[PDB]
RNA sequence: AAUUAUUGCUCUUCAACGAGGAAUUCCUAGUAAGCGCAAGUCAUCAGCUUGCGUUGAUUACGUCCCUGCCCUUUCACAC
């Protein structure tokens, strides 16, 4: 049983759910790599969970993403929040808590939408 | 010493719409014009001094209020001066009730007030007027308010009276290379000249003598032809 | 006209100068310097444009009595321009100066 | 001219000002005692800078 | 610059409707749908 | 001589990602290409309402800026000229053509001007911020100044509504003639829409002082 | 009507400019 | 056989149109606006009705100046 972290994200119909476990850098999204989640002018919010702590705290770790529901954009943010929230996840588990905290300040300075889900519920006035 | 153009054959200069926000130009507005349509018992009129004196006095408006004429008459002033011929002019119309009107200055407005007086009902009602050889709308009822249609880079005066006497050409000169000019002149009996407060950035005044409207624009738009060397 | 496209893209048109009624028969671009345009055209003037502003030629460069139809720029001097013309006479000019004038 | 530049240090209330025009006391940035008061078309707060074209006219109610 | 005579129409009335053939059959299919809504609305009246 | 290493082994992941994508770790750009540092506000009282200090990767943030008055102050500005451009009827909600309108228009302007095409926006829009209004007051018109705020809106408004006016019935495109709006507005070169309205109504305003 | 406040703005005025004169 | 224009082309011939005037109405966040998809639920609806998701803003969020409506003027400390 290798350590492996489950996680969710969501926006609107959209579900994403991020299997992360040990390995040695595969990223994959709907069984296809990374580098081909579509749309092209908006790669880089899938791309940026990556970019903002570096690709050395993916080196050791497989992330392999499942997205359901919604469209494009809905897509995307379920897929970086899922991400997000599964590289946290794994680096309290089975890495330190330093790490750990030091990821989600990164992500909180950045996006909070990458960890705590966006519901834009009505308010009655 | 300098080569010539490689064309020397003359050309039709542009003619000038509000789509055109950038060339500079002379515009006038011929602003409180009185062009207000009526159905007699069944006959749509427009509203006459002279031939409907009963029908004003039964919905009370005054008489003297109702003269189209002068519009008549300063619209073949303008059309007929050879700055519009040259190009350089655009008109438009800003009626006592609130209606604006574009005029092509490719229009010919006939000669007769009859004629103009029914071209006015038609166009007040079907809110535009095309020609008999292609099908461009010679006439048009636009949106309010004029600034909107105007240029963008515009200096505008009011033609009155009280204001104190320039010289026309001077102050053609006197305008910026890029930049238009939009006069306002009353074209009423007898008013103060309110009309254009909210627009305009100033009055002026053209001789120490009253003048007619029709006049008026005849002299500004002389004094702009001899500053812009159209002759 | 001098029309300025991409470089790999036909269907963009960048830029687009009425530099002339005459024909352009020269459009260089300057090799120090990214932002100039040096058109010659039957005019028998060459005039240097911006390519940010090309409503009106930055500079007009005069004096050739017959069709200019070659330009070079020195390599070492941004501020020379060479114009070859059909009377026999190569002009230099200097930018900085008048340039009406070859010096 | 120099155009000046000063801080809005109160958004005046109860002014009696028309519809959309706030009345406000603004301290110069250049010498930081000196205040006057003017007023503001779009939506202001305090702690912004405005430009005044004039830095010598004093503001009244518009109504 | 080019000059256009305009094309207007003397004793304009624009209540009254501006080949004549057609015109009178399609005044014809107007009157048909006045008097065919009207006999629907009176026959729902009669009915109710 | 100090030095800190934080990487005892060179980097390889099983999946291959691109080269420029690596080297987007080491700064966020705007579409992987402008740099939000060196970066500056000219124009002081604008400093809070143009904000450019927090870099980000493409314009299209979801963020909420309407729950709150001056919330719409902490948007970043290239997304508010794209928010702007989805603007005019036609193109209601078509975000990703408004951002894919601003990535060819920062390239134009890249390519035209050898510069940081942000810094021409922040430029733009500082400029094209009137500074003296007027009111209609019940027609007087009285002379009253403006919130950096609302200089920093019509300034978007100005600049988007004059590419749109540039661009409609003519050859030119949208990235086009913005393109050439905000070169021209930075510059104040007055032959843009915006500068020139900028000074109409700071000319009025000076008259009815 | 004026507004409270105004009212002495204009009394200030009024009242200062009699002070000053006299003195 | 062009009378049947066999037909072809062009001109002439006849109507409308190129984003909608004055007035007037509605509207503040997953809102305006766009896009399709399904259902047809005892009244209502198919000359349509209702639902469902997908993209998704600009501007104000102040003020009683105007136009209305409403309301008052009859526990301590401090006022």
């Amino acid at each position: 049983a290798v350590p492996s972290v489950q996680t969710f994200g969501k926006k609107k119909s959209a579900t994403a759910v991020a299997h992360v476990k040990a390995g040695k850098g595969l990223i994959k999204v709907n069984g296809s790599p990374i580098t081909l989640v579509e749309p092209e002018i908006l790669r880089f919010k899938v791309y940026e969970p990556l970019l903002l702590v570096g690709l050395d705290k993916f080196s050791n770790i497989d992330i392999r993403v499942r997205v359901t529901g919604g469209g494009h954009v809905s897509q995307v943010y379920a897929i970086r929040q899922a991400i997000a929230k599964g590289l946290v996840a794994y680096h309290q588990k089975y890495v330190d808590e330093q790490s750990k905290n030091e990821l989600k300040k990164a992500f909180t300075s950045y996006d909070r939408t990458l960890l705590i889900a966006d519901s834009r519920r009505p308010e009655p006035k | 010493q300098k080569a010539l153009p490689a064309s020397l054959v003359p050309q039709a200069p542009p003619v000038l719409t509000s789509k055109d926000k950038i060339t500079k130009r002379m515009i006038v507005v011929l602003a409180m014009a009185s062009l207000e349509t009526h159905k007699i018992s069944d006959k749509y009129v427009l509203l006459n001094c002279d031939d409907h004196q009963g029908l004003l006095k039964k919905m009370g408006r005054d008489i003297s209020e109702a003269r189209p004429d002068i519009t008549h008459q300063c619209l073949l002033t303008l059309l007929d001066s050879p700055i519009n011929k040259a190009g350089k002019l655009q008109v438009y119309i800003q009626t006592s009730r609130g209606i604006l009107i574009e005029v092509n200055p490719t229009v010919r407005i006939p000669r007769t007030f009859k004629r103009f007086s029914g071209l006015m009902v038609q166009l007040l009602h079907k809110l535009s007027i095309r020609s008999v050889n292609s099908e461009e709308k010679l006439l048009k009822v636009i949106k309010n308010p004029i600034t909107d249609h105007l240029p963008t880079k515009c200096r505008k005066v009011t033609l009155s009276f009280d204001a104190p006497v320039i010289r026309v050409q001077d102050y053609i000169e006197k305008l910026d290379d890029d930049e238009s000019i939009c006069v306002f002149v009353g074209a009423m009996a007898r008013g103060k000249d309110n009309f254009a407060d909210e627009y305009v950035d100033e009055k002026v005044g053209l001789s120490n003598y009253p003048l007619s409207a029709s006049v008026a624009c005849s002299k500004f738009c002389h004094g702009a032809e001899d500053a812009w060397n159209i002759l | 006209l001098v029309s300025v496209y991409d470089s790999y893209n036909p269907r963009t048109i960048l830029l687009s100068i009425n530099a002339s009624t005459h024909p352009t028969h020269v459009t260089k671009f300057h090799t120090q310097d990214n932002k100039i345009l040096a058109t010659a055209s039957d005019d028998r003037v060459t005039r240097l444009w911006d390519i940010s502003n090309a409503y009106e030629p930055q500079l007009e460069l005069t004096g050739a009595t017959d069709y200019v139809r070659t330009l070079s720029f020195i390599p070492a001097a941004p501020h020379l321009v060479a114009t070859g013309s059909y009377d026999g006479l190569i002009r230099l000019y200097d930018t900085r100066s008048s340039g009406s004038t070859p010096i | 001219t120099p155009v000046t530049l000063a801080k809005v240090i109160k958004v005046l209330g109860r002014t009696g000002s028309r519809g959309g025009v706030t009345q406000v006391r603004v301290e110069f940035l250049e010498d930081t005692s000196r205040t006057i008061v003017r007023n503001v078309k779009g939506p202001v707060r305090e702690n912004d800078i405005l430009v005044l074209m004039e830095s010598e006219r004093e503001a009244r109610r518009l109504r | 610059i080019p000059t256009h005579a305009p094309k207007y129409e003397e004793n304009f009335n624009p209540d009254k409707k501006s080949d004549r053939t057609r015109s009178e059959i399609n005044k014809m299919k107007a009157q048909l749908k006045k008097e065919r809504k009207f006999t629907m609305k009176e026959i729902r009246k009669d009915a109710k | 001589d100090f030095e800190v290493v934080e990487e005892f082994t060179p980097v390889v992941l099983a999946t291959p990602i691109p080269e420029e994508v690596q080297q987007a770790q080491t700064e966020i750009k705007l579409f992987n290409k402008w740099s939000f540092e060196e970066v500056e506000v000219k124009d002081a009282s604008l400093v809070d309402y143009v904000q450019v200090r927090q870099p980000i990767f493409v314009a299209h943030t979801a963020g909420r800026y309407a729950n709150k008055r001056f919330r719409k102050a902490q948007c970043p500005i290239i997304e508010r000229l794209t928010n702007s451009l989805m603007m005019n009827g036609r193109n209601n909600g078509k975000k990703l053509k408004a951002v894919r309108i601003i990535k060819h228009t920062l390239d134009i302007i890249n390519v035209l001007t050898d510069q940081n095409p942000i810094q021409v926006v922040v430029d733009a829009i500082t400029n094209t911020g009137p500074r003296e209004d007027t009111t209609r007051v019940g027609a007087r018109r009285q002379a009253v100044d403006v919130s950096p705020l609302r200089r920093v809106n019509q300034a978007i408004a100005l600049l988007t509504i004059g590419a749109r006016e540039a661009a409609f019935r003519n050859i030119k495109t949208i990235a086009e003639t913005l393109a050439e709006e905000l070169i021209n507005a930075a510059k104040g070169s007055s032959t843009s829409y915006a500068i020139k309205k900028k000074d109409e109504l700071e000319r009025v305003a000076k008259s009815n002082r | 009507s004026l507004k409270a406040g105004e009212r002495l703005m204009e009394a200030l005025d009024l009242g200062i400019a009699e002070i000053e004169g006299l003195e």
